RNA sequence: GUCAGGUAGAGAAUACUAAGGCGUACGAGUGAACUAUGGUUAAGGAACUCGGCAAAAUGCCCCCGUAACUUCGGGAGAAG
RNA sequence: AAUUCCUUGUCGGGUAAGUUCCGACCUGCACGAAUGGCGUAACGACUUCUCAACUGUCUCAACCAUAGACUCGGCGAAAU
RNA sequence: ACCUCGAUGUCGGCUCGUCGCAUCCUGGGGCUGGAGCAGGUCCCAAGGGUUGGGCUGUUCGCCCAUUAAAGCGGCACGCGAGCUGGGUUUAGAACGUCGUGAGACAGUUCGGUCUCUAUCCGCCGCGCGCGUCAGAAGCUUGAGGAAACCUGUCCCUAGUACGAGAGGACCGGGACGGACGAACCUCUGGUAUACCAGUUGUCCCACCAGGGGCACGGCUGGAUAGCCACGUUCGGACAGGAUAACCGCUGAAAGCAUCUAAGCGGGAAACCUCUUCCAAGACCAGGCUUCUCACCCUCUAGGAGGGAUAAGGCCCCCCGCAGACCACGGGAUUGAUAGACCAGACCUGGAAGCCUAGUAAUAGGUGCAGGGAACUGGCACUAACCGGCCGAAAACUUAC
């Protein structure tokens, strides 16, 4: 029903079309993934599949985590995350210890990507929320770039909780929707995303079958 | 990249040399103009025996822009001077012969007379 | 190691000839017009080239009637019927960023001999 | 802006009490026949003889 | 090398250029100096670049080291007793060891010196 | 109020230096906003604004040639 | 008009539009001739308008090196 | 004239919004003096958006060119401990008028100091402590909050239906656009202060040759990475449920009739889900596994105090595209985190020296040369360790 798989961004490039065009493509290394858990509604309250990825030496992994992996029946992995299903028909095909690779996706189908946006730092109001600066001339008095007025006076005499102003951006989960997959492989699990996805080089991204059009 | 108060070349033989942009058209808060965008421009100076006199308000389409504009194959356009073509309500030029080259975008923008009559399409 | 090499090789295109910035080249452009296919000729001067593995990319710029014209294709473009460099050009800058503000007799390109 | 009222005993002392310092751990090293104390930053330096302790 | 990420150490490019040249010259002249620990961190690339140039003795390297550090005496000693003495060693020319914090302003000082094991 | 070096220089302007005296008494680090002092910026060039405020721009020497007007000096280093 | 409330008077020039400006009309509330009237070559850190160049003043902000803002160490303020 | 004259700062403009619906468009309906398009009017509907300029200090208003529109208002005629002083609103001067006169004129014209280091509330973000009942590591479901919610044009049906003609349909597809937001550095550009080169003056290294120092980086041409937009992708649903207005069915009170009082229904950008993020401090403090699941001493045997442990955590180290400090993330010899070497790519463009030709200022060869940060790998040569510190069950009641 709904497919998904984890991946890693290493670069971002372009590839050529059969319609003779050129399309930018994001390198996504969807390395091999192993099923470490199954979630059943009667025993837990929902249906989902938990996946682990990466290679970590057995001594760098925390001992309870290593024990949990041994109980699951697979060697230790780097990061762990789950994919949520919606019916037990898709649940029944997944079993503990099963291995998933990138060929499960067929080219021509939209995909959705989820990752952590870049760490931009504590930024000003105008850069963050796209405000407009005032004149840097005509007698400005050191308020060149700072927002200014916030609300009424003595009624309500406050700020309107939720007002858009200064704060740190980035370093949070961000999703991009309805993306081309241009080309997939079977050899070493490399998946291609036409466009630009959020995250970092050598960062963590998860790709899921598109909900919008699929 | 044509804005308000933008200062442009004329690529026509209507009798006008230099036009000033009036507005960029296409929608609310229309902000930039690209190759194949119909705009409105006013004539600053003209040939003494020209068809149009200075001060007229005439619709125009820009054909030669300095800023890069991508095509479907990644093709970016840098020209040497901002130029437009004087156009009328029937999507037709006011002149009869054209100076300089033109871009392919006019063909997709249905302007057939200009692209056909231009000395070379690029 | 650009781990995408064994994925690039699937669509990598052969018979790629050598070219450098500042070289005079022409490109044939496949254009569909009313469900009819035809071929155009675009002559110009390469001003920049940035490789990408399978994604080696370059620009082409020409001069017509004293006003420059450009088309930009990546190397392995299936639209490019042929990459026929006319004469190899010698340019001090491998990127021709300054070619935007040289007019007429200024914007000529040196020819290697 | 200025304060308009005196901030009370509890408020002042509660805010002030969070400002403190932390005592670190010490490292014993066997150099020159004596065991002297360095932070762990200096364990290798102490064993080789590259750090000056009065 | 990678530039210092933040606002620069001494407060301007010319100033840190002169500062780093003087630190490299004094360190190469003496052998063991005690300086501010981040200063030694930023010192490491410059002295290591000098060792790289020294490894291959020639006229061009003479002039390169001269234009870098401005002292005939230190360049001569650098090319004569430091250069060949690191012929068989690839990288890792300086050692950083921090010491008791400064009394004046509690800045962390580090003792930076050439490796004289070999 | 008095001494007034060298090189460029019209020069006591300005740039670098000698004789000679200083680094003028809080420092060490961290790519945050933001403020202040500055540099650069695709392309349009006053569309913001009360105003081209601020900025930006020309700028030196020698030649060629310089209008309307006028109290016949000027305007005029006109402009180029 | 440094005088005009209605008034952004009417008419002409400049731009796409000009309650400002320039030139005329006189319906001068409430010009006017030593508390001077009308022009005037030249000058003005004077007032108003237009033009070519110039530009981050703007469209729409971006980056960069400074001095603070930040943490640590030393001393240690005030309005209320 | 009830609060404020031992002080409530005033019009406009910039930035920043919020709320109501008497709605400008977009959405759904009733009627027509609505042949069709094209209209007029009324109802429901606040989800979203609602031009830029010339003029004047303007609000307003007139004019110029589009779009779907360029909404009405409230919020101390929103907002100066956020900014402007253009006018009102000081001290000069002048014009016209009034007053013999000092002076005045909601008449005009010129320039005329806008202070405050945030205590609290509030807010945007990030941290320390504590409990969730032995102690820890993960994954989470999720009540409950937030974000978004806009739209134009062309072609087919069909020049058919209709209309005398001119003219010209509803609905639905297909395609192509914009403004807005989110993300990223492939392209293309901006920036680029340890990268290279050219160049004026001066000072220095014994001579020159060559170098550097300073003069806003002395001035320029560039430019890897990183940061960014003007650059490139994507999004504004479909569908489902109950509704406003409206349209119905079988139907009586009242042999009829009637959308309704029993009932059965259709019906929109509103409403609830569907999309994305936060989220068990959600105090009903949730759920599934994994790991160490017993060594004592003391007071006096009721409990309590102190010590010795494991899993795990912390300290400290190198650091990061993570960052104000913190927090977050990676690694520690059984090791590639940082530094450097080599190689490669890239930028830069023909190093130094020698020789030759030219009296000379140069050019040529040795040579796809010299120099070079962030991009990739191999090597421990250096730095991160002969190690310390925190850190284990009072029990009771019922059924099985
Ligand atoms: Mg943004
Ligand atoms: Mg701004
Ligand atoms: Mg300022
Ligand atoms: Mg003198
Ligand atoms: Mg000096
Ligand atoms: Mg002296
Ligand atoms: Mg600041
Ligand atoms: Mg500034
Ligand atoms: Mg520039
Ligand atoms: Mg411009
Ligand atoms: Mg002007
Ligand atoms: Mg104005
Ligand atoms: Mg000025
Ligand atoms: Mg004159
Ligand atoms: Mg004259
Ligand atoms: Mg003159
Ligand atoms: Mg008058
Ligand atoms: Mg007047
Ligand atoms: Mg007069
Ligand atoms: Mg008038
Ligand atoms: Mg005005
Ligand atoms: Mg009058
Ligand atoms: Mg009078
Ligand atoms: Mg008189
Ligand atoms: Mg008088
Ligand atoms: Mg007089
Ligand atoms: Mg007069
Ligand atoms: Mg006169
Ligand atoms: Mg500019
Ligand atoms: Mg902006
Ligand atoms: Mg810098
Ligand atoms: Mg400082
Ligand atoms: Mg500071
Ligand atoms: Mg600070
Ligand atoms: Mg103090
Ligand atoms: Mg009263
Ligand atoms: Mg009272
Ligand atoms: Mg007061
Ligand atoms: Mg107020
Ligand atoms: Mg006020
Ligand atoms: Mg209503
Ligand atoms: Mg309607
Ligand atoms: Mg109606
Ligand atoms: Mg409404
Ligand atoms: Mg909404
Ligand atoms: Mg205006
Ligand atoms: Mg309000
Ligand atoms: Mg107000
Ligand atoms: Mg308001
Ligand atoms: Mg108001
Ligand atoms: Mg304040
Ligand atoms: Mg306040
Ligand atoms: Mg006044
Ligand atoms: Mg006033
Ligand atoms: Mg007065
Ligand atoms: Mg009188
Ligand atoms: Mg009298
Ligand atoms: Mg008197
Ligand atoms: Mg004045
Ligand atoms: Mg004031
Ligand atoms: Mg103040
Ligand atoms: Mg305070
Ligand atoms: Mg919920
Ligand atoms: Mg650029
Ligand atoms: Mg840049
Ligand atoms: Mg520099
Ligand atoms: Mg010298
Ligand atoms: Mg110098
Ligand atoms: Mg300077
Ligand atoms: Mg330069
Ligand atoms: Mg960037
Ligand atoms: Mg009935
Ligand atoms: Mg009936
Ligand atoms: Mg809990
Ligand atoms: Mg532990
Ligand atoms: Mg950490
Ligand atoms: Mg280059
Ligand atoms: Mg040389
Ligand atoms: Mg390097
Ligand atoms: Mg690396
Ligand atoms: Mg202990
Ligand atoms: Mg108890």
């Amino acid at each position: 029903a709904r497919k998904g798989i984890l991946g890693t961004k290493l670069g971002m490039t372009q590839v050529f079309d059969e319609n003779n065009k050129v399309v930018p493509v994001t390198v996504v290394k969807a390395g091999p993934n192993v099923v470490t858990r199954i979630r059943t509604t009667e025993r837990d309250g929902y249906s989902a599949v938990q996946l682990a990825y990466g290679e970590i030496s057995p001594r760098k992994v925390i001992k309870p985590v290593a024990g949990q992996f041994a109980a699951a029946g697979v060697n230790p992995r780097r990061h762990v995350a789950e994919l949520r299903l919606d019916d037990e028909a898709a649940v029944a095909e997944y079993e503990v210890g099963q291995e998933l690779t990138a060929e499960i996706f067929s080219d021509g189908a939209y995909v959705d990507v989820t990752g952590t946006s870049k760490g931009k730092g504590f930024a000003g109001t105008m850069k963050r929320h796209g405000f407009r600066g005032q004149g840097a001339a005509h007698g400005a008095q050191a308020v060149h770039r700072r927002p200014g007025s916030i609300g009424g006076c003595a009624t309500p005499g406050r700020v309107f909780k939720g007002t858009r102003m200064s704060g740190r951006m980035g370093n949070d989960r961000v999703t991009t929707q309805n993306l081309k997959v241009h080309k997939v492989d079977a050899e070493n699990g490399v998946l291609l995303i036409k466009g630009a996805i959020p995250g970092r080089n050598g960062g963590l991204v998860v790709v899921r079958s598109a909900i919008k059009r699929g | 990249m044509i804005q308000q108060e933008s200062r442009l070349k004329v690529a026509d033989n209507t009798g006008a040399k230099e036009i000033l942009c009036i507005r960029v058209l296409g929608g609310s808060s229309r902000r930039y103009a690209g190759i194949g965008d119909v705009i409105v421009a006013t004539v600053k100076d003209a040939i003494p025996g020209g068809n149009v006199k200075r001060g007229d308000v005439v619709k125009a389409v820009v054909v030669r822009t300095v800023k890069e504009r991508r095509r479907a194959d990644g093709s970016y356009i840098k020209f040497d001077e901002n130029a437009a073509v004087i156009i009328k309500n029937d999507n037709d030029p006011r002149g009869t012969r054209i100076f300089g080259p033109v871009g392919r975008e006019l063909r997709e923008k249905k302007f057939m007379k200009i692209v056909s009559l231009a000395p070379e399409v690029l | 190691m650009n781990t995408l090499d064994f994925v690039d090789q699937a669509s990598l295109r052969d018979d790629i000839p050598t070219f450098s910035p500042g070289d005079t080249v022409n490109v044939h452009v496949k254009v569909i017009e009313g469900s009819k296919e035809r071929i155009q000729v675009f002559k110009g001067v390469v001003i920049r080239r940035q490789g990408g593995g399978i994604s080696e990319t370059f620009t082409v710029r020409k001069e017509s009637y004293g006003v420059g014209v450009e088309r930009t294709f990546p190397v392995h473009s299936p639209n490019i019927d042929h990459i026929d460099v006319l004469t190899r050009g010698d340019v001090r800058r491998a990127k021709l960023y300054y070619l935007r503000e040289l007019r007429g007799k200024k914007a000529k390109i040196k020819e290697k001999r | 802006a200025v304060p308009k009222r005196r901030m009370s005993r509890a408020n002042t002392r509660s805010r002030r009490a969070q400002w403190k310092a932390e005592a670190p751990g010490l490292v014993t090293v066997s150099v020159a026949g004596q065991q002297r104390k360095v932070p762990r930053r200096l364990l290798k330096a102490a064993r080789l003889g590259l750090v000056d302790l009065d | 090398p990678k530039p210092t990420k933040g606002p620069r150490l001494g407060g301007s490019s010319s100033h840190q250029s002169a500062l780093l040249a003087n630190l490299a010259t004094s360190l190469f002249e003496h052998g063991r100096i005690k300086t501010t620990e981040p200063k030694a961190r930023a010192l490491r690339p410059y002295a290591e670049k000098l060792i790289t140039h020294a490894k291959k003795g020639a006229l061009h390297n003479r002039r390169e080291v001269m234009k870098k550090i401005r002292d005939k005496d230190v360049v001569h000693t650098l090319f004569a007793e430091i250069g060949p003495f690191y012929a068989d060693r690839n990288g890792g020319y300086t050692r950083i060891i921090k010491v008791e914090n400064r009394k004046g302003d509690n800045a962390p000082m580090a003792v930076i010196e050439l490796v004289r094991e070999k």
